[PDB]
């Protein structure tokens, strides 16, 4: 299969946190958005869609 | 109910397609692996998307999984796994101003025509 | 159909909106039969200025709360999993209620005037200016309207394939993604569901019966033809009233989608109807003078990102930017909310 490692940041409202990441390209964002928001966060504003 | 319906990615020849498909909770990963191989793809393990591939001595249930995660299709690394490290950023707006910045593009000649 | 639990924790407050009914004093008459009508028309066109800047703020809290309940689709995939997730309960004003795009709604906190005199016999000015405010203030402009689901028997979505599965996804994901799993349930007999227009529901935790465990997961509501789908939904909703009165029981408003145009949906639910009953059936074939303005069972028909009703004759046009969302969207969302279940 097609993976990808690139390296992504929070920006936020708060210091954010710059990791790598090996993501699978081959799919649509929307499938691998959730993976990097629990990746990236410690893990209402009214929220925002994070792309 | 042992069951739980991830949506795994297929290997991509084509295009990655969510093949959804129900798999046996409790059972141990080296007797569903060559069933889940047979279906996404007509003819090495499963891996949360950007985590690390779990182990085939285990059970989707023990490593955690639920009727609505994505798992992707890999082959669990030669050597040993290593965890990614987060370096703690302590201020954004300087990465993207300079990362809008290019010395002497076609914009600076065009600004100096 | 979710290998793990949700509690229902109390309700986020939405931002407060209130009723206040602004009152405003009438025009000054004419003099009775300048510098005296120039201070007056001047303190009169002041007052209206600040009056106009206080319904504008009423009209934008009315607007964001509206914005609060009702998000853009594109927000629903970061729903799930969060405090707010299945939030609306029977006694919020926007139960049941799903958005299908942003329309001009009238405000909620209607303005009113004095009643002494109406006439003419005012002055120019600040009448004229008090009939502008008044007749632009009237309403809220590209707020999130919506479709009461409650008050609705029979939703017949008259329009392309395309386009109608779209709004019917938007409404289906506004509804299955604010509501529990006890309170709303999705049913679709549709001709074919290998197709990813409708495959999505798939893992939604709300089209399982209850109970029952047909094949692998519990068994679930989709269907290929309305006889099926009636013979696999009796026993949810044959121990309803009709669909007008009122009933004492909890029960589930639940949704049934019949994507097959040619499927009558008197096969499903009576003519008058059940109560807790919701036929978004779409067919093609277009009324004509079939006069029925009944909010229970509107005819509306989406061309191009525009629903329009039927009400009395032509096309009225209900909303302006009619919400869409794709199959994927669908999907995601489907999938983010197969991970909580309580039914």
């Amino acid at each position: 299969m097609p993976i990808v490692r690139v390296a992504v940041l929070a920006a936020g409202d708060d210091g954010g946190r710059l990791t790598e990441m090996a993501l699978p390209s081959e799919l649509p964002l929307r499938e691998i958005l959730p993976a990097v928001q629990r990746i990236v966060q410690p893990a209402a504003p009214n929220p925002v869609r994070l792309s | 109910m042992p069951i739980v319906r991830v949506a795994v990615l297929a290997a991509g020849d084509d295009g990655g397609r969510l093949t959804e498909m129900a798999l046996p909770s409790e059972l141990p990963l080296r007797e569903i692996l060559p069933a889940v191989q047979r279906i996404v793809q007509p003819a090495l393990s499963l891996a949360p998307i950007g985590g690390a591939p779990f182990s085939l001595d285990a059970t989707l249930d023990t490593v955690g999984v639920v009727d609505g995660d994505l798992l992707a299709l890999q082959a669990v690394p030669s050597g040993p796994p290593a965890p990614r490290i987060v370096e703690d950023i302590a201020d954004a707006a300087v990465i993207f101003s300079e990362a809008r910045r290019r010395q002497w593009g076609p914009t600076h000649i065009a600004r100096g025509a | 159909m979710s290998r793990l639990i949700f509690e229902h924790q109390r309700r986020l407050t939405p931002p407060t909106t209130r009723k206040g009914t602004i009152t405003i004093e009438p025009p000054p008459q004419l003099p009775r039969v300048t510098e005296e009508v120039d201070a007056e028309r001047a303190d009169y066109l002041r007052y209206l200025s600040v009056v106009r800047d206080n319904v504008r703020a009423h009209a934008a809290e009315q607007r964001a709360a509206l914005e609060w309940s009702h998000p853009e689709p594109e927000v629903l995939a970061t729903i799930p999993g969060t405090r707010r997730q299945w939030e609306r309960d029977p006694r919020d004003r926007d139960f049941l209620v799903l958005r299908a795009g942003r329309h001009d709604v009238p405000l909620d906190a209607a303005l009113k005037v004095k009643d002494t005199a109406d006439e003419i016999d005012l002055e120019p000015v600040a009448h004229s200016a008090l009939r502008g405010l008044l007749d632009v203030q009237r309403t809220v402009r590209d707020a999130p309207t919506g479709l009461d689901v409650a008050k609705l028997a029979r939703i017949t979505v008259i329009g392309e394939a395309d386009e109608a599965r779209a709004a019917i996804r938007a409404w289906i994901a506004q509804a299955v993604t604010w509501h529990d799993p006890t309170m709303l349930g999705v049913a679709l007999a549709a001709p074919d569901l290998e197709s990813g227009d409708w495959s999505w529901l798939k893992w939604l935790p709300h089209v399982d019966v209850p109970n029952e465990a047909d094949g692998v997961g519990p068994a679930r509501y989709l269907t290929t033809s309305t006889a099926e789908l009636r013979e696999r939904l009796a026993p949810a909703l044959a121990d309803r009233p009709l669909f007008p009165a009122e009933s004492g029981a909890a029960l589930k408003h639940l949704l049934v989608v019949l994507d097959d145009p040619d499927a009558d949906p008197d096969d499903i639910a009576r003519k008058p109807g059940l109560t807790g009953v919701t036929v978004i059936h779409r067919t093609t074939e277009l009324p004509n003078r079939e006069q029925y303005p009944d909010p229970e069972r509107p005819i509306l028909r989406v061309a191009d990102g525009r629903i329009e009703r039927w009400q009395v004759g032509g096309w009225q046009p209900c909303v302006d930017v009619a919400d869409a969302m794709s199959a994927a969207e669908a999907a995601h969302i489907a999938r983010r909310l197969s991970r909580w279940d309580s039914n």
